[PDB]
């Protein structure tokens, strides 16, 4: 029970 | 100097926005972005947002706000245009907002506080440009990862969740779907309302179950992980809804979740454990199916996993069957 991820890509 | 270069570019787009807002005040013709070489300026600004040192100069000069304003105003002026120039502009602006939001608490909160822009971002999810849809979902993904409470509220209020779920039923390219689902994965954790909204979209649950067995011929698990992470998150509400449970049964969700227990991806196993945790609770019918499909044996060997979600989820599911 949590979130996925964040990123830079385009 | 980096700083003079960044300032130059930022001043350029501010002056353009100023022109645009002046036109908006009028209830004397309409400015054009091509006339002001605005796309090249955004383009360079985008490229430079991949570099940490340039990012830092942007942050000292309110770059985020400036780029966001530009995106907002072009969206308001032209709506869902198929014009290549305005789409390009919006893509580059969004790519830069993505780069400047990543890992940046202050920038995420700043962007979410800009209501009109947040509304424009969300409206872009109905753009025919998949590349634009991909970029916007990237921004929403970053904004929704580890967000503060007010941002989480704003992201919900501007209708992010329903727009992303609908966008997911619609998009053709795996690359677009990947970022759409990533953002949904983050957002589906935030509150119960978000979960209800996802479950309310006609065909959303069937779709989510489908992602569990997605045929990724791009040789990744990205879609299985994201779709199944969303499913895990909304599963707590599904558990309390017989009709929703039935939609899962009709798509062999339980069977598939059991096979995900065997996956080499800890993310997948973790998602499936959480989902089984919820679905195995307080439902004789599904508990019975799980027993008959040999869940016990598959779950018992996961209770000592080093990953806390797998250990607890598998243990809780096992206890739900044993009670």
């Amino acid at each position: 029970s949590y979130e996925g991820y964040e990123g830079y890509y385009s | 100097r980096r700083e003079i270069r960044v300032l130059h570019l930022l001043e350029q787009i501010r002056a353009y926005c100023e022109t645009c807002w002046e036109w908006q005040e009028a209830h004397n013709p309409m400015p054009a972005p091509v006339e002001h070489q605005i796309c090249p300026a955004v383009c360079v600004l985008m490229k430079l947002s991949f570099d940490e040192e340039h990012r830092h100069a942007m942050n000292e000069l309110g770059g985020l706000q400036a780029i966001a304003e530009l995106l907002q105003v072009d969206c308001e002026m032209y709506g869902l245009t198929n014009d290549h120039y305005s789409i390009t502009l919006r893509r580059y602006a969004g790519m830069a907002l993505t780069n400047l939001t990543f890992g940046d608490v202050a920038n995420k909160a700043t962007l979410c506080s800009m209501k009109g822009c947040m509304r424009a971002l969300v409206a872009q999810l109905k753009s025919e440009s998949e590349d634009l849809q991909q970029v916007i979902a990237s921004v929403l993904r970053n904004l929704s990862w580890r967000a503060d409470v007010n941002s989480k509220k704003t992201l919900r209020e501007v209708g992010s969740v329903k727009a992303l779920m609908e966008c997911a039923l619609e998009v053709k390219k795996e690359s677009t779907l990947k970022s759409v689902l990533s953002a949904l994965w983050n957002l589906s954790a935030h509150c119960t309302e978000n979960k209800a909204d996802i479950c309310a979209v006609d065909g959303a649950l069937a779709f989510l179950v489908g992602t569990l067995t997605y045929r990724s011929q791009t040789n990744t698990l990205a879609i299985i992980e994201s779709g199944g992470g969303i499913l895990r998150n909304v599963s707590s509400l599904i558990a309390t809804n017989e009709d929703h449970r039935q939609i899962l049964r009709e798509n062999n969700c339980l069977q598939t979740l059991l096979q995900h227990l065997k996956s080499h991806s800890l993310t997948i196993v973790s998602n499936a454990c959480g989902t089984l945790w919820n679905l195995s609770a307080r439902n004789p019918k599904d508990q019975e199916a799980l027993w008959d499909m040999g869940a016990v044996s598959m779950l018992k060997n996961l209770i000592h996993s080093k990953h806390k979600m797998i250990a607890m989820g598998s243990a809780a599911a096992l206890r739900n069957l044993m009670a």
